[PDB]
């Protein structure tokens, strides 16, 4: 009451605290915190505002997001089973080819496993793209429900980064000039 | 001078509202009941706390 | 063998700007070649309208889904964009020259974005299956320390 | 076609062969999003990587992984090509050749370990592998050369002959960037500006690359600048409090040559470079005095290659022209050597491949490799 | 048409539950003299008013009906709108579980979460 | 114009380009213009052709995005048990270094 924090021996609780013998238990009203839980009086209270509603905001945004997404991956698309044949071929051809895998015929049952799922993906997010098209169209019929996020892109104004102008093609063509690496011999 | 709790109710947030709940499974919330969320904080809010804002660490702070 | 919009007169066996956008479509049997031409036709703003009602009704007729990727409606629409570069270019050979062009460049740009999917996918099931191996490396690695755990016991 | 991916440690760049610059540049840097069941319930992707992560740096979990120049961990290097390819270079992996690079007297496990991942992971067809210095050599244009380098996470000098790297005189100094920024924190510190937090340490970083030069007579200036406010500096702080630095600019770089302000007891740069190509031998010295190149964000400081000049040909014999030479884009040169090697066709011949990968595979980036 | 206004007017000013009895004279009519395409509208109706009140098993029921008897009109957009809210209505009943299992935050939840989201089902 | 911009901008010329894209609709539109100025139809069906093409690439990329996302969730499950291995291994391993070195 009196702002005198001090264990029940009366010692204020210095780091000493943590005994040589090792950490008393809690204290009664001791706690362990994260620091949202938390300001010291050292920082701005206003900046610790900002960031504690920034932070409330953004989990519930995000929980709101997730069940967006469980209500859509729960869509009972099963009926649509529209997967393009060739594409599924050449990402088989592509899971195998180049490694050392030893391509048992376990390797074989887990990939019509695997193709299945990204067969369900598939449709999936097909159903993805018609719930956002139709949530887009009549929100007040369901507005408690969320939009997904929307985002943007800027053309970075060259497709190259900045590197101020250099001999680029001379020093290139010195190189290959001045080098012995021409000749596989 | 300042005072947090008069700020963060000033933003709307009653700070109580903050803490994960059980759910009461005795009345749980349909949408119709027009609280701000679906449902009531769950993900613990630590996970979205971010030291974005902080000037010292804690080693500092020690 | 068939193509749905404006390929003329199949013969059995501009003019240079009229082939460069849309080589005339060939099929031959028992050596025997048909040919079907790309006209000079100069078609009209109403054979335009009369396009959009024949497409459309191809749409509903086959009933292409609409939304979202279908190979059926994005053909169709191939064959719109096709005969709409006929039509300018027909009219002027260099406004059929930039249409085609975008034409090619779009039609290259989302062959890339399929690329990539399928390639994005093939890293995924790659690590899948990567892993999955790993997994019968522990089988191996449990299995033969079974086997060395017999050894020990054989040893005490 | 080719790719090209480079890491300084300091920043990581990619790029299309043959480009005059990289298409796209993001800092070396992989975070986790901090609760795995949020990220699954999101589907939001495994990591945030590149500059994005900076953003979030706060809201998440971030680490290094190419600390000193050596990779702390396997994947999370991985994790840094797949975001490089997919979200910065959108190819497909498997169909283009691709171009990583190392720092020099990498341990041995740690190259072909590197090699295992990259091809049988990424599933390229062929790849090869290249040593920082011996690239930022061939974007200056020689096969004969003494290069120094410094990303701001490490700093060495090498010896490069008709293209190779004469190993035992090659040294590591642990004295790059970061030891820069902490050295420059603890004396604005003493200043009173007290930067300690990441985002602070990040404006350093700026002041940095905005306000830093080298010293030339270092006791002179020192002297100068306290004779005078003349030398003075201002910057303004993202928060609109503006701060005011003198002697500090030129003397924070002064730890290069002057490595005792960092109480560690290898002669600064300079010295180094020297005793390296005394290891060299004179039937090659001459050369390298012929060819001294800088590469490296730390050798964005201005002037530097003046008092690298009069400091080299001070501890060098009075007998040869010494040349320092600064390539203006000497940083990013590295990256420019890579982009140009690989776009010499011969190199394909060099490809490591797929076939041989079978039998040949982990051992051959030790054996057929450089 | 009576009924219908008379429901949608009644849900216009949150007098939902007469508009309940409206909606099931109107789909009792509709159903009975066939007039499908309108008795899959209703319906909808019904479930969403359902599906806000909580009951998402009969707001399920509902939208499983609409949406079969879409598909047997196969009138394509109401077959992608009445999925939309079977599938609200389900996620609502998997939810609470999946939350569970969210927050539980350990091995068995995150391999139960995976289990679901490969096989779209519950242990 | 487009090509002066295609230099001037040191366009990527294939795969995917912000760059690309963005020039090559503006003249795309620019030619809409141009065609609906001498007949709206013809334009009017080109910008169905234009809505067209917008959504499937649009589509794609989501497509695309939830691959993201089967690569993350697949990926986590397998070095999940990755992480059972691991836990086994310690165990395992120093039982073996202990029995063997001990016997």
């Amino acid at each position: 009451k009196r702002g005198l924090v001090r264990d029940e021996m009366g010692m204020p609780i210095l780091n000493g605290g943590i005994t040589p013998a090792g950490r008393p238990p809690l204290l009664a009203t001791q706690y362990w915190v994260p620091r949202i839980q938390l300001l010291f009086c050292a920082e701005d209270p206003r900046v610790f505002t900002q960031r504690v509603v920034q932070a409330n905001a953004l989990r519930k945004y995000t929980e709101a997001l997730l069940m967006y997404n469980l209500y859509v991956d729960c869509m009972p698309t099963e009926g649509r089973r529209v997967i393009n044949e060739q594409s599924l071929s050449k990402i088989k051809q592509w899971a195998l080819s180049t490694p050392r895998m030893r391509k048992g015929q376990s390797v074989l049952e887990h990939l019509s496993c695997l193709a299945r799922e990204v067969n369900l993906d598939y449709e999936r997010s097909m159903n993805k793209i018609n719930f956002d098209q139709i949530v887009s169209s009549n929100p007040e019929t369901f507005s408690y429900v969320t939009l997904p996020e929307k985002e943007e892109e800027k053309v970075p104004n060259q497709g190259l980064v900045s590197v101020p102008e250099y001999p680029f093609r001379e020093q290139k063509e010195d190189f290959t000039f001045v080098s012995l690496l021409t000749r596989p011999e | 001078r300042l005072d947090i709790e008069q700020l963060l109710t000033s933003e709307g947030i009653d700070s109580n509202k903050l803490m994960p709940r059980h759910p009461d499974l005795q009345h749980p919330q349909t949408i119709e009941q027009g609280r701000d969320p679906l449902f009531p904080i769950y993900l613990p809010l630590k996970v979205f706390d971010n030291e974005e804002f902080d000037c010292r660490t804690p080693t500092e702070w020690l | 063998a068939d193509s749905l919009l404006k390929y003329d007169t199949p013969v059995l066996v501009a003019e240079e700007i009229l082939n460069a956008i849309l080589p005339p479509r060939e099929w031959v049997e028992d050596t025997q070649l048909w040919i079907q031409q790309v006209s000079s036709t100069p078609s009209t703003r109403m054979d335009v309208v009369h396009l959009q009602e024949q497409l459309d009704l191809k749409l509903q007729q086959r009933q292409a889904r609409e939304t979202g990727i279908c190979p059926v409606r994005r053909e169709l629409y191939s064959q719109c964009f096709d005969e709409l570069i006929r039509e300018v270019t027909i009219n002027c050979a260099e406004r059929g020259l930039l249409l085609l062009r975008v034409r090619d460049e779009i039609h290259m740009t989302i062959a890339a974005y399929q690329t990539l999917y399928e390639s994005s996918v093939a890293f995924g099931m790659r690590k899948a299956l990567q892993a999955e191996q790993g997994k019968s490396d522990m089988e191996r690695k449990i299995t033969e320390l079974e086997t060395e755990k017999r050894d020990l016991e054989r040893q005490v | 076609t080719a790719l090209v991916c480079d890491n300084g440690s300091g920043l990581c760049k990619a790029g299309f062969a043959g480009d005059d610059a990289p298409r796209a540049v993001f800092p070396s840097i992989v975070g986790r999003p901090r609760h795995q069941g949020v990220m699954v319930g999101m589907g939001q992707k495994d990591s945030y990587v590149g500059d994005e992560a900076q953003s979030k740096r706060g809201i998440l979990t971030l680490k290094y992984p190419i600390e000193h120049g050596i990779i702390t961990n396997w994947d999370d290097m991985e994790k840094i090509w797949h975001h490089s390819f997919y979200n910065e270079l959108r190819v497909a992996p498997e169909e283009h050749p691709t171009l990583l690079t190392e720092a020099p007297l990498n341990p041995k496990a740690n190259r072909e370990k590197m090699t295992q991942i990259m091809f049988e992971t990424f599933n390229v067809p062929a790849m090869y592998v290249a040593i920082q210095a011996v690239l930022s050599l061939y974007a200056s244009g020689r096969t004969t050369g003494i290069v120094l380098d410094s990303g701001d996470g490490v700093t060495h000098n090498v010896p490069i002959y008709e293209g190779y790297a004469l190993p035992h005189a090659i040294m590591r100094l642990d004295l790059a960037g970061r030891d820069l920024t902490d050295y420059l924190m603890k004396i604005l510190t003493e200043r009173g500006y007290s930067f300690v937090t990441t985002a602070e340490r990040e404006i350093v970083r700026d002041i940095k690359e905005k306000l830093c030069y080298v010293a030339l007579d270092f006791e002179n200036e020192m002297a100068t600048a306290a004779s005078s406010s003349s030398l003075e500096k201002s910057y303004e702080l993202p928060d609109g409090q503006v701060i005011t630095i003198g002697n500090e600019r030129f003397r924070c770089p002064e730890t290069l040559f002057q490595p005792s302000f960092i109480g560690m007891e290898s002669a600064g740069i300079h010295e180094t470079t020297y005793n390296s190509i005394m290891k060299c031998d004179i039937d090659i010295r001459k050369d390298l005095y012929a060819n001294n190149v800088l590469s490296g964000g730390t050798t964005m400081y201005p002037g530097i290659a003046d008092r690298m000049q009069k400091e080299i040909t001070a501890l060098a014999p009075s007998t040869m022209k010494i040349k320092i030479i600064a390539p203006p884009e000497r940083k990013y040169s590295v990256w420019i050597g890579g982009s140009i090697l690989a776009s010499l066709s011969t190199f394909q011949q060099m490809w490591i491949s797929k076939q041989e990968y079978d039998e040949a595979g982990p051992s051959i980036v030790h054996r057929k490799c450089f | 048409r009576a009924y219908e206004a008379i429901a949608k007017a009644l849900q216009s000013q949150g007098e939902t539950t007469e508009a309940i009895n409206y909606l099931e004279k109107f789909v009792t009519i509709a159903r009975n003299n066939l007039q499908s395409l309108d008795m899959i509208r209703a319906c909808t109706m019904l479930g969403d008013i359902y599906n806000e009140k909580g009951q998402y098993s009969k707001a399920s029921e509902y939208f499983q009906q609409a949406f079969s008897t879409a598909m047997e009109l196969m009138k394509t957009a109401l077959m992608d709108e009445t999925k939309v809210h079977y599938g609200i209505a389900r996620a609502h009943q998997m939810m609470l579980a999946m939350k569970g299992y969210i927050e539980s935050a350990d091995s068995n939840g995150l391999n139960c979460l995976l289990s679901w989201k490969e096989t779209r089902t519950q242990i």
